[PDB]
RNA sequence: AAAUAAGCCAUGCGUCUAAGUAUAAGCAAUUAUACAGCGAAACUGCGAAUGGCUCAUUAAAUCAGUUAUCGUUUAUUUGAUAGUACCUUACUACAUGGAUAACCGUGGUAAUUCUAGAGCUAAUACAUGCUGAAAAUCCCGACUUCGGAAGGGAUGUAUUUAUUAGAUUAAAAACCAAUGCCCUUCGGGGCGGUGAUUCAUAAUAACUUCUCGAAUCGCACGGCCUUGGCCGGCGAUGGUUCAUUCAAAUUUCUGCCCUAUCAACUUUCGACGGCUGGGUAUUGGCCAGCCGUGGUGACAACGGGUAAGGGUUAGGGCUCGGAGAAGGAGCCUGAGAAACGGCUACUACAUCCAAGGAAGGGCAGGCGCGCAAAUUACCCA
């Protein structure tokens, strides 16, 4: 009461000492309910700071008015600015040396009070109650401010904090009237969890079971039913205990909690952040194990106690997680592919590798929507480690099915260091297996990884077979894709792809006459129908290059400078009027590269083939070539003419084309 | 006679005008306020619409934001350092808008060692500027204000870090 | 208290009221644009002959304006706003004529529940919620999302809710309620962008007059669905 | 060149006949120019 | 001098540039979109709206630091000669380094806030012309 | 129904509704007595940015059309509007304070509320303002019988500052070549606003000698029945923010009459910028520090002369259109004034007096020779 504290700042004035005379003007302002904030930085960072000489003689005083002051419901507001913010300024500029006397006068009856004795739970203390439940909440708001404006500084008073915060704890622990104590309940919880990373050299082993009569009694059979739908405070708790070293110890005295853990990541109808924490709490234990000699106190134990008998029901969740849903955030798939990255170098001997390769192969023919290129990367590491388990030997058709993937992911990568990593696990792939094969392929990739001198040293040597050749046909196509660094790698990946086609034409043999031409087909084709658009004209006359020695060696597959640039137009001209075309080929190779010959009388004799080739290809292709031509009409106000003649002589032959089919 | 009124001045032609019109309310400018460091006074002008505008003229402290890590505090304010535009508020030490002025730093280093826990100018995330580092080992920052002390009678202001921390100590040199 | 001619010259007046004319009270609607209770009541209804008796008639509560009792005399009353009064238990509507003055249109409660108000602007007010603003001043907290500008609303009048919405649509019938062609009922035919400042619709009549109008001046009624009785 | 910066020697109209000059000097000027030659120097 | 800023853009951070459209149908250029010039009267750097009157016309004196004046021409109709008369007046318009500024160009103007006594327009679009001095005369 | 003066001379001159405060020692009463009806005095709220007077003038600066406020203030209007508890007083608190006016008395002085002393008493005047209660209120919701919910997170507003979000992804290496892919009967089927903003808005961290979140008045008086209450309606007054109206302030292009016995002008109160701040309701050389070299002009700047129209279209008519309150100088109120309504000092007139002191600064009318000529009219209907 401020009336009340008035006339007892009066009487203790009364008392005429010279350690409170010249500081009564100082004292007078903070009971004046109109200057207490500004009266606060003036005695604390003021000309006038309170001298250490009489420092012992003022601060009793002046804690117990600041106590009074901070208790003080009426002139603050509501909400946090509403003295929350004024427990935060007091506790803020007090010092750490009379912290010890503000919490003294802060804890009445629980100064003098022990939790824990030689044996485990003083239950003569706990059956009994010293604080009104009305009481103990301001108490914890204090000491949860008092925590978290202190820090480390803490340590000299370790013996008390936590014997109030666990006696408020196991107080409401038990009372599970119900407000008050949940309200308890969860910003002791919230002081714990600062209190935890606050201390790390405090022995935490004299109790055990006092974790456990907060955690296993109430939660820990309903756990992920509850927390489906967010974080909580034993969550918030569990974290830090998992970021602590010697924390995780607590997680092994009942056997069942990661187990809950990872059922709530198996919980399906969680809003996925929860998800992510319980997988932030596993990543913090797989990075403890993997610590050096800190950890390594209880690198042991949680080896051997916690993740060994539930490495199973850990790939079992993840794998239902990665396979079951159709929608994956982003985050959580980030998160758990680096969870099994940092997971798989500590696990040696398991059960579900061929489950967990069938998904690391599935998640990398999922589409680039989905994952991430870094995430795909992250499951080749994946791959890398989890690769040399002796498992593929049976199961041959998932073997087979991975090996496609290996080789599918060689063309698709654009960094070098994935490009290593990849060829490390086809490195270890072939230390696996057919084999001497696989290690030709390995030293071909190794040595395309390798530097430009060994590169064409690695062209030469392939220069000079199916499941062979595959993962260097689409290496090969990507050495096709880069335009120059000389210009040489380019020519040289052709010469290899001419190399590859002419063994191609060499198997006409016909239960290979199947394979192998299938593989021509669906690797080679799109490959340059694709690269017909790259802008670089060397890429172009590459392309160019295999693409016509495909058609002087393959006829027999069913499926197939200004003046000779004229000329051979000419002929190309002639050639589509005597044999009309193959419409996907007209489509998709003959009018980007006669575009970009226009955009780079060469101009006439381009619209001249392409007015030839529109009466070749097919209405529901030039529906959408027409529309992409509108817009480059509108997107393009660079070569108007030029577009506009196109268009004139693309609806001449429209005209003709339907006079034609009438 | 203070006043806004463009009626004495000369034309875009160069010529001046005699336009003689008396002087309006709503022509009406206000003495300045050289507000400067001591206890807080701080008059209230009542303005166009009944608004209140809160004329500062000496003011103690004033919150500033160490907002890199996300948090301001109020703390008093020592000396003007430089200003941009005259010297005589360097002089006599008024605190105006875009001042350099050098702040205490207890309340920050208690935020750092209350948060992380790394002491500071006595892991990996807690990382500080050497100039900055060697600013708290003075004990006494460099900040610059923000706010208008003169029309809102307060002096808060941001601290200065990295480029334009080091373009005011190069500036404070020359 | 200005003179009977600097009174606009769409609220009529006679040679007879005198050589002044009453302004209107600030309000929802503008000043050159409105039509005061005084000149509703004695200048075109002539349910009174003088101040004091259409004082007699305000003060008690026998005019509501809008479905409220509105007590003071020369409060401003522009466009739609219906008036009931309960004693004659009659609803006048205002609406334009062609050559650009009010008209009053009796009417009962069937017509007289709801009013079509064209919208002004939308926001997002405090408290995060979107907000909507009428040309009678009205704001609806938490309108139909598609409800844009230059939309119009038929108010509910009784609770002010949100009933139906009428798109701005090149199509649409529409009335002017501005400019040097003002006044004359015509369907939105054309609409014409001008961005940088004020632009324009052309529209044309039942009978092929076209005409070109500012987007601030035109009014939505009805793509032919006459919401509101005009004057057959 | 600016606002008040150069000192522009005019003669100033209102501020022309202010103050009329009173000499209050105690001593007798013959006394006192002796005093300026026997400082520090002499 | 102090350290120029684009106000509210937190650079000194260890975990951007703001450049608005003026819209109107226009185009930022390149050297507003990443040039490291720092001007708060910029139509792209600054806070400066551009609304109203468009105008156009040509360069007097380029040769002012970021500020050029305009000789706008027009026919007025005196009646007593009931004829056509060149008059010619004087615009300024503050300029970004954006462009690339030459003399006798016909650039074109938007309109702003005071900027200062005779500065209400920025430049907006330049048309690189060969115009010449003082003797040229075009109605613009 | 038309009807020079300079100088003399007299006379003439706010605000109350059922709805803030009534113990008038004020009137008028009775069938249940704090008050009840009428209600002077006084406190409280509103009002006087004008009705209209005088006279050295204002030469695209006003003004007119024509823009803009993404550069600003707005009482009143009318419309929406405010989720903000707990948080060590508990061995507590739970019908909130004190002032004054009117009034009653005792007076002083030549001098009217010019006022002194003494005693009261109210507020929608000024002012504080944890509490019945173990709950309250927002966002999520597992499980689900529409069941309605186990249990998880969280605790306004105004100012000022810093920061983040202002919206599908940024390894954006995506979406775009759906020019496909599959089935099929070959017909087919399936796969916020703006032109624009750092705008509006939301959040974190704090900050304020900082506000608001109703301790008010009138009228009807109904449901649940713990018959001890708990709920309840219509208005008046008041309140934060956003509107809207009424304004005000700037601001963009064009348009004045004549003149070269006016060819240089500005920098002679900075003249043109840009940077930084101050002040303003806001922009702005508007003002202060730093520097750059300008700006206008024979296409008529500048100077000089003083003689100071627009819209409505048969027509005429009709409509709209700077400086002072005895003289400079400074201040006060209010949403709006540099009110001239007040104050202060100086200057200049002038009045009463008991000679100590004290209040105050207009127009209209008649004469203007000794001889002359339109009412000192009545009412807001």
């Amino acid at each position: 009461d401020i009336e009340l504290q008035k006339l007892a700042l009066k009487a203790i004035l009364t008392w005429k000492s010279e350690g409170i005379k010249p500081y009564q003007e100082h004292l007078e302002y903070l009971l004046d309910e109109a200057r207490f904030k500004n009266e606060l930085t003036v005695l604390f960072q003021g000309d006038n700071k309170i001298l250490p000489e009489h420092r012992s003689e003022v601060i009793p005083v002046l804690l117990h008015l600041l106590y009074g002051r901070a208790i003080s419901r009426k002139g603050a507001a509501s909400g946090r600015h509403g003295l929350h913010a004024t427990r935060l300024a007091i506790i803020r500029q007090l010092d750490v040396e009379d912290m010890g006397s503000f919490l003294d006068i802060g804890l009445g009856p629980l100064r003098a009070i022990r939790v824990v004795d030689e044996q485990g739970v003083r239950e003569s203390v706990f059956a009994h109650e010293p604080l009104p439940p009305r009481k103990q909440v301001g108490l914890l708001n204090m000491l949860e401010a008092v925590i978290n404006e202190l820090g480390t500084s803490v340590e000299p008073y370790m013996d008390a904090l936590v014997n109030s915060v666990l006696y408020c704890l196991v107080n409401a622990c038990r009372k599970l009237n119900e407000s008050l104590y949940r309200v308890i309940r969860t910003t002791a919880l919230k002081s714990l969890s600062r209190l935890f990373q606050n201390a790390p050299d405090f022995n935490w082993v004299p109790y055990r079971e006092l974790m456990v009569k907060e955690i296993i009694s109430p939660r820990i059979e309903k756990l992920p039913v509850e927390s489906t739908q967010g974080v909580s405070a034993t969550w918030r708790l569990m974290a830090t205990w998992s970021s602590l070293p010697k924390a995780a110890p607590f997680l092994n005295v009942d056997k069942r909690i990661l187990p809950k853990i990872v059922e709530t990541l198996s919980i399906e109808k969680a809003k996925d952040e929860v998800k992510v924490f319980a997988l932030d709490i596993l990543k913090n234990l797989i990075n403890l194990a993997q610590a050096p000699e800190t950890e390594s106190q209880f690198n042991e134990l949680i080896k051997t106690e916690l993740l060994d008998p539930n490495t199973d029901l850990i790939l079992k969740t993840i794998g239902g997680v990665l396979h079951g849903q159709s929608d994956i955030g982003r985050e959580l798939l980030s998160s758990a592919v680096d969870t099994v990255v940092v997971f798989a170098p500590m696990i040696e001997v398991s059960s579900h590798i061929q489950d967990m390769l069938e998904i690391a192969t599935w998640l990398l023919n999922q589409p680039l929507r989905k994952v991430n290129p870094k995430v795909k990367g992250a499951i080749l590491l994946i791959l890398k480690r989890f690769i040399e388990l002796d498992d593929l030997q049976s199961n041959q058709e998932l073997q087979r099915k991975v090996y496609s993937t290996i080789s599918a992911l060689f063309g698709f990568f654009k960094d070098k260091q994935n490009r290593q990593t990849l060829a490390e696990v086809l490195d270890v792939f072939a230390r696996r297996e057919w084999a001497q094969e696989v290690s030709d392929i390995c030293r071909g990739l190794n040595s395309y990884v390798e530097d430009y001198n060994t590169r064409l040293a690695a062209f030469n040597s392939i220069t000079k077979t199916l499941d062979q050749w595959m993962p260097l046909v689409h290496n090969l196509l990507y050495f096709i894709q880069q335009p120059e660094e000389f210009g040489v790698l380019s020519s040289n990946s052709a010469d290899g792809l001419c190399k590859f086609i002419s063994a191609v034409e060499s198997v006409w043999a016909t239960p290979d006459q199947a394979a192998w031409i299938d593989v021509v087909a669906n690797i080679i084709l799109p490959a340059i129908y694709a690269g017909s658009r790259d802008p670089s004209e060397t890429v172009r006359r590459e392309i160019l290059r295999v693409f016509g020695f495909l058609v002087s060696h393959l006829p027999q597959w069913e499926l197939v400078a200004v003046s000779r640039q004229l000329q051979a137009l000419r002929v190309l001209e002639a050639a589509n009027d005597k044999r009309e075309f193959r419409s996907k080929h007209i489509s998709q190779f003959f009018i980007p590269l006669f575009e970009h010959f226009i955009f780079d009388g060469l101009s006439a004799q381009a619209t001249n083939t392409i007015a030839a080739l529109t009466l070749s290809l097919e209405w529901q292709q030039y529906r959408a070539i027409l529309r992409r031509f509108i817009s480059y009409v509108e997107s393009k106000p660079d070569w108007q003419k030029r577009v506009v003649r196109l268009l004139e002589k693309e609806v001449d032959a429209l005209r003709t084309a339907v006079a034609s089919k009438k | 006679g203070i006043s806004r009124d463009s009626r004495h001045k000369r034309s875009h032609t160069g010529a001046k005008r005699a336009f003689y019109r008396k002087k309006r309310a709503f022509e009406l400018g206000r003495q300045p306020a050289n507000t400067r460091i001591g206890p807080k006074r701080i008059h209230i002008v009542r303005t166009r619409g009944g608004n209140h505008k809160y004329r500062a003229l000496r003011l103690d402290s004033g919150n500033f934001a160490w907002g890199s890590e996300g948090c301001t505090r109020k703390t008093r304010i020592i000396g003007v350092v430089y200003h941009p535009s005259n010297n005589e508020l360097v002089r006599t030490n008024t605190l105006t808008k875009s001042a350099v002025v050098q702040i205490d730093a207890a309340p920050f280093r208690q935020w750092y060692e209350a948060h992380y826990g790394q002491p500071l100018g006595r892991a990996a995330h807690g990382k500080v500027d050497p100039a900055l580092e060697k600013q708290f080992e003075a004990g006494r920052l460099y900040a610059i204000i923000s706010s208008r002390p003169g029309q809102s009678g307060r002096a808060d202001g941001y601290i200065l870090e990295g480029e334009e921390l080091a373009f005011y100590q190069r500036k404070l040199h020359k | 208290h200005q003179k009977r001619l600097s009174a606009p010259s769409h609220w009529l007046l006679d040679k007879l009221s005198g050589a002044y004319a009453p302004r209107p009270s600030t309000g929802p609607h503008k000043l050159r644009d409105c039509m005061p209770l005084i000149v509703f009541v004695r200048n075109r209804l002539k349910y009174a002959l003088n101040y004091r008796e259409t004082k007699a008639i305000m003060m008690q509560r026998l005019v509501k304006v809008d479905g409220k009792v509105r007590t003071d005399i020369t409060y401003p009353a522009g466009f739609m706003d219906v008036i009931t009064i309960e004693k004659t238990g009659e609803n006048f509507r205002l609406i334009y004529d062609t050559k650009g003055r009010f008209t009053v249109h009796r009417i009962t409660d069937e017509e007289a529940k709801y009013k079509l108000g064209k919208v002004k602007r939308v926001q997002l007010g405090r408290g995060g919620v979107p907000f909507l603003v009428t040309h009678d001043a009205r704001t609806i907290r938490y309108p139909d999302p598609l409800i844009k500008v230059n939309d119009t609303v038929k108010i509910d009048l009784e609770t002010g809710k949100i009933t139906d919405f009428i798109k701005f649509d090149t199509g649409a019938l529409a009335m002017i309620t501005g400019g040097r062609n003002m006044g004359r009922v015509g369907v939105i035919t054309h609409r014409e962008r001008h961005d940088g400042g004020f632009g324009i619709v052309h529209l044309k009549d039942a009978l092929d007059n076209t005409f070109a109008t500012r987007e601030s001046n035109v009014f939505v009624i009805g793509s032919e669905k006459p919401w509101i009785s005009l004057p057959k | 060149a600016s606002k008040g910066r150069k000192l522009r020697y005019t003669v100033h109209e209102k501020l022309q006949n202010f103050m009329a000059p009173e000499d209050r000097r105690s001593w007798e000027e013959h006394a006192i120019d002796r005093l300026f030659g026997t400082l520090f120097g002499q | 001098r102090a350290f120029l800023k684009q106000p509210h853009i937190f650079l000194n951070s260890k975990v951007r540039r703001w450049y608005k459209d003026v819209g109107l149908g226009f185009k930022t250029p390149k050297t507003a979109i990443e040039g490291h010039y720092i001007d708060k009267k910029c139509p792209f750097t600054g806070m400066v709206s551009i609304r109203g009157r468009i105008l156009t016309g040509r360069v007097v004196s380029t040769k002012m630091h970021r500020t050029i004046i305009i000789r706008r021409e027009y026919l007025h109709y005196i009646p007593k000669y009931n004829r056509y008369e060149k008059r010619h007046k004087n615009l300024a318009a503050h300029v970004s380094p954006a462009f690339r500024v030459e003399e006798g160009d016909m650039v074109v103007v938007g309109q702003c806030r005071p900027l200062s006594k005779t500065v209400r327009f920025n430049v907006l679009r330049v048309l690189p012309r060969t115009g010449k001095s003082v003797k040229k005369f075009q109605k613009f």
